RNA sequence: GUUACGGCGGUCCAUAGCGGCAGGGAAACGCCCGGUCCCAUCCCGAACCCGGAAGCUAAGCCUGCCAGCGCCGAUGAUACUACCCAUCCGGGUGGAAAAGUAGGACACCGCCGAACAC
RNA sequence: ACCUCGAUGUCGGCUCGUCGCAUCCUGGGGCUGGAGCAGGUCCCAAGGGUUGGGCUGUUCGCCCAUUAAAGCGGCACGCG
RNA sequence: UUGCCUCCUAAAAUGUAACGGAGGCGCCCAAAGGUUCCCUCAACCUGGACGGCAAUCAGGUGUUGAGUGUAAGUGCACAA
RNA sequence: UUUCUUGCCGGAGGUAGAGCUACUGGAUGGCCGAUGGGCCCCACAGGGUUACUGACGUCAGCCAAACUCCGAAUGCCGGUAAGUCCAAGAGUGCGGCAGUGAGACGGCGGGGGAUAAGCUCCGUGCGUCGAGAGGGAAACAGCCCAGAUCGCCGGCUAAGGCCCCUAAGCGUGUGCUAAGUGGAAAAGGAUGUGCAGUCGCGAAGACAACCAGGAGGUUGGCUUAGAAGCAGCCACCCUUGAAAGAGUGCGUAAUAGCUCACUGGUCAAGUGAUUGUGCGCCGAUAAUGUAGCGGGGCUCAAGCACACCGCCGAAGCCGC
């Protein structure tokens, strides 16, 4: 007469947040997972959480170095 | 090679892009019409409200 | 009756039940067989009582391919109780059956006694089904 | 023993799509495309009802004489896309082939005679892979059943394969299997 | 259950177009 | 510049892999010989580390050829789908797979060094 | 949980009905594993008829004496 | 049942309800933290006294099927 | 103009679909054949025989919300070129004043339920009602058409319609229907009818009707009283041949007989069988009164399908 679940928790609202060809500013975090579904890529960090951000400003780009998806931060030429 | 494209239907229960691109179109009630370039633009535009208006080509 | 052994869950959402069969709809194990043309939820019920009815009618040899299984299970909650308090207990087992799968094969010599025990199988089931032959 | 191939009519596609197929569809054309070493995947519309007749009269595997506009092409049925419910055919594939060309294909084996009474006969493969010329295609190839003992395996190697003709399939894939009758009390025992 | 088909059944006319509130 | 060379790399990292057959030892790359010294084995100079040039193409390396396995893969059709028609059925215009077929592929590109006429 | 909580009175019996037929009796039949007598089953047929008591608050139900028969239901489980 | 975490529902961004479908948490580890360097498992075949498929030894095949404190998911053999 | 739309460009997904020898599970039938099963010679060595059970493997066909070697359309994020631009009366920021926080049905995707509810719970740059008048659906918030500034004794149309009610067609052409189907319904039954597609024979005379037959080996072997061919097993044999069936139905309970499938005949051209469909039939069945076209009436269509020709029709558009 009871159901012996019905708890779940709340959403992380992981996923990507910045697309490609997108400018960013230097620290902007890039996208948020679990494990490292998307490796760093050239001038791109890794957080303490799998949270990939930029280490400098430019356009976001991703890419496949080895069979590994990953994400780079492209310098824009200064106009 | 240009178009005119008369408006028919109305846009009560149209959904809303249908609606936006009845607007950009520049014809705002049934039986109004525009003339207009053929270009992929205004194909695509019309592509959306094919069932609202109808067209014919000049000349 | 047919009942798998275990399912890693035993309470599903009721299978879609919709588009045309596009895995198993030819003839390949006997020479004539029941093909399909109606959705539906052959339980083992059905199924039990139609391989019965095609055995009853050629009693003698000949093979019999249930080339369906029923494995997805429907769900009841009991009686006399309303809304609420959660999903039931399972208490009844399906095949979930698409227009065009061949339901049940047989391998039999002669032709119209087979025929006629694949149409008395038929009559146990839904669905309308057909007869279908080993050729185009 | 060369197969006389058979003379279809067929013409060039002018455009292509599903709403292309289901117009053709719907007057009696069957959409097919040839391939090959021609090279050139061409899109053809050919008579829906002459090309059920041809299949009715060689089977699945049987060489045409394709007169697109006017050249003259030869053909062989590769694959035949069709309804599973309607049955009506909606696509072929049409390899481009000439002559003293080995290539292969799968050939139904349809078990001929009476067996032993006791025991019921039983395909398990219904087709076998050969490799053939274009025009010696044997369009279906007999095993022989006559009164075996009791049950034994048949495989592809110890059948009469024809002149011309080569096995593709490994010799140990078994075809046809006489297995005993089930008696009274052995039928009803299986299925639950 | 007359009642129910057939007015569930009158959605079905041609000004209707197989729609009609409440089935 | 030539190279049946040695390194360091790249490629939406197998069209490059696995396997099979046939070759090579200029310098190189290796194996090989020893443990005096740096250094080393949860024991072993097998590994790693240090010294040497008696023997070798048997491997590793590289070269050539095989499509047997693994890989890649159309055109067309079909599934599915957005929007729109359409009194259930169903259809039209755009997008379009997976599987399968034809076939492809025994990698390609770059920068330094070695020997060689220079 | 759709109307009714600034009120739609709730069971059984009484009185009075009214309609359906999915027929209990009476009327017309076909098949019978229907000799007759008497039945079984199905079909057609709604004009009229369809009892009084004991036990129980009883409906239901059990029984008693009959009867051609002691029909089943809808109507705010008809009717305060 | 009530807070938290993981998955499916959830319709390929995010988010998404029901007394919908399944489980965990209220800790643990002074190393199971930091860095430096080194290595590759599980399973299978073959050969070995206890010793049996199975325990440790040796040869081979083995690219991930083992393991990752702890649910599940995303990851990790470049190794986490 | 930052908003929104359309085209193009740069992205990340794991849904629909599909696939599974790419994993995790389910799961059908074969094939070889273990280990473990029994037995012989005879030991509990060893060997082979046997319904063995039959690991593994392998062939072929499959299944999944919490499976994925794969995998869209849409949507979403950004950029870019334009469009609209005397307007969307658009974005964004600050402030003053709010109301709202009970939603409903319909289309599409789903959970709960019995893949019930005019049920319940979610998604939707989906709609309408709420908060919407006008026209159609007989009447009929939520369906179709269309968004009411006012006036007019003007015109054109939309959905729906044009025998009479009732504005406009008892419209034209070609076909179909006999059921008042149209104007409710299922599994399933059925020489209804139209069209299309093959197949067996057929003036060397076939299907029907009409006659002569339907035999010798020989009542085939099974438990019983007789299975003889007609309870229930084993299946498909020679001679005359044409015509004889290990004998088709009745019935003789067993036989017999009546007959038949099968050859000979006079007869005189079609005759039998499927498959795809277009319309119909039965199944069909509740209680105040026809009462499941709104009515009259309609097949001499006013029914249905396909083409075409007009018209009527709103507070929509135009005219003043
Ligand atoms: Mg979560
Ligand atoms: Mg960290
Ligand atoms: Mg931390
Ligand atoms: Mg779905
Ligand atoms: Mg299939
Ligand atoms: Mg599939
Ligand atoms: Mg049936
Ligand atoms: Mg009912
Ligand atoms: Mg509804
Ligand atoms: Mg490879
Ligand atoms: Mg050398
Ligand atoms: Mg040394
Ligand atoms: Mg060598
Ligand atoms: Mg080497
Ligand atoms: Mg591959
Ligand atoms: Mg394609
Ligand atoms: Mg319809
Ligand atoms: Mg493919
Ligand atoms: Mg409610
Ligand atoms: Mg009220
Ligand atoms: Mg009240
Ligand atoms: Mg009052
Ligand atoms: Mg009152
Ligand atoms: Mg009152
Ligand atoms: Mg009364
Ligand atoms: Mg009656
Ligand atoms: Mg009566
Ligand atoms: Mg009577
Ligand atoms: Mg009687
Ligand atoms: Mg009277
Ligand atoms: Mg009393
Ligand atoms: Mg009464
Ligand atoms: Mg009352
Ligand atoms: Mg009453
Ligand atoms: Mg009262
Ligand atoms: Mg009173
Ligand atoms: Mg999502
Ligand atoms: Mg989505
Ligand atoms: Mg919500
Ligand atoms: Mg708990
Ligand atoms: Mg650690
Ligand atoms: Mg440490
Ligand atoms: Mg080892
Ligand atoms: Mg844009
Ligand atoms: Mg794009
Ligand atoms: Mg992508
Ligand atoms: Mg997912
Ligand atoms: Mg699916
Ligand atoms: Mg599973
Ligand atoms: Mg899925
Ligand atoms: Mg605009
Ligand atoms: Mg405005
Ligand atoms: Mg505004
Ligand atoms: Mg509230
Ligand atoms: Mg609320
Ligand atoms: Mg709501
Ligand atoms: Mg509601
Ligand atoms: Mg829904
Ligand atoms: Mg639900
Ligand atoms: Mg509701
Ligand atoms: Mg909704
Ligand atoms: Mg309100
Ligand atoms: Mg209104
Ligand atoms: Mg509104
Ligand atoms: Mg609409
Ligand atoms: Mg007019
Ligand atoms: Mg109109
Ligand atoms: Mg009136
Ligand atoms: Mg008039
Ligand atoms: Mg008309
Ligand atoms: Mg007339
Ligand atoms: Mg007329
Ligand atoms: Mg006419
Ligand atoms: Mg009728
Ligand atoms: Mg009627
Ligand atoms: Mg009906
Ligand atoms: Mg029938
Ligand atoms: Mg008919
Ligand atoms: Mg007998
Ligand atoms: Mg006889
Ligand atoms: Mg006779
Ligand atoms: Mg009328
Ligand atoms: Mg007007
Ligand atoms: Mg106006």
């Amino acid at each position: 007469s009871s159901s012996r679940n019905g708890r779940d928790s709340a959403a992380q609202r992981l996923g990507v947040k910045r697309f490609g060809g997108q400018v960013v500013k230097a620290g902007e975090i890039l996208v948020r997972q679990r494990g490292t579904h998307f490796h760093p890529g050239v001038n791109v960090g890794r957080g303490g959480d799998d949270t990939l951000f930029a280490l400098a400003p430019g356009a976001v780009e991703f890419g496949a170095k080895r069979g590994r998806k990953t994400v780079n931060i492209v310098p824009v030429a200064r106009p | 090679a240009e178009l005119k494209i008369t408006q028919v239907r109305s846009t009560i229960g149209a959904r809303w892009k249908q609606r936006e691109s009845l607007r950009t179109l520049g014809l705002k009630k049934i039986r109004q019409s525009v003339v207009r370039e053929d270009n992929a633009q205004t194909r695509g535009l019309i592509n959306t409200v094919h069932h609202l208006v109808e067209v014919e080509e000049v000349g | 009756m047919l009942i798998p052994r275990k399912v890693k869950h035993r309470k599903q959402h009721h299978p879609e039940q919709r588009g045309i069969a596009s895995g198993g709809t030819s003839v390949s194990f006997g020479d004539y067989g029941i093909q399909a043309l109606e959705h539906a939820y052959i339980t083992n019920r059905q199924i039990e009582s139609a391989r019965i009815a095609i055995n009853r009618h050629i009693k003698r040899g000949g093979k019999v391919w249930i080339n369906i299984f029923p494995d997805r299970p429907l769900t009841k909650k009991p009686a006399e109780t309303r809304m609420g308090s959660g999903k039931g207990s399972p208490e009844w087992w399906v095949a979930n059956v698409k227009p065009g799968r061949v339901l049940f094969e047989l391998s039999y010599p002669d032709e119209k006694t087979a025929r006629d025990a694949l149409t008395r199988a038929i009559h146990k089931l839904p669905i309308k089904a057909r007869i279908v032959t080993r050729e185009e | 023993t060369a197969n006389i191939p058979n003379k279809l009519t067929a013409n060039v596609r002018t455009r292509t799509g599903k709403g292309a197929s289901r117009q053709a569809r719907r007057d009696g054309k069957v959409p097919a495309v040839l391939y090959g070493h021609g090279t050139d995947p061409q899109h053809l519309e050919l008579n829906a009802r002459d090309f059920a007749a041809v299949l009715r009269s060689h089977g699945t595997n049987a060489i045409l004489t394709l007169d697109i506009e006017g050249t003259e092409q030869l053909a062989l049925t590769k694959a035949l896309d069709v309804h599973p419910i309607r049955r009506n055919i909606q696509h072929a594939d049409l390899l481009v082939v000439q002559r003293g060309e080995k290539v292969t294909v799968e050939v139904t084996v349809l078990v001929e005679g009476d067996a032993t009474p006791g025991t019921l006969v039983t395909q398990d493969a219904n087709t076998i892979e050969i490799e053939a010329e274009a025009l010696s295609i044997p369009e279906q190839l007999t095993v022989s059943v006559e009164g075996v003992e009791a049950g034994t395996q048949i495989t592809a190697g110890q059948i009469s394969l024809p002149e011309g003709v080569n096995l593709i399939s490994d010799p140990e894939l078994l075809v046809v299997n006489v297995v005993e009758a089930p008696s009274a009390e052995a039928l009803e025992e299986e299925g639950a | 259950a007359k009642r129910g088909r057939k007015k569930r059944d009158r959605k079905h006319s041609k000004a209707n177009h197989g729609k009609r509130p409440n089935a």
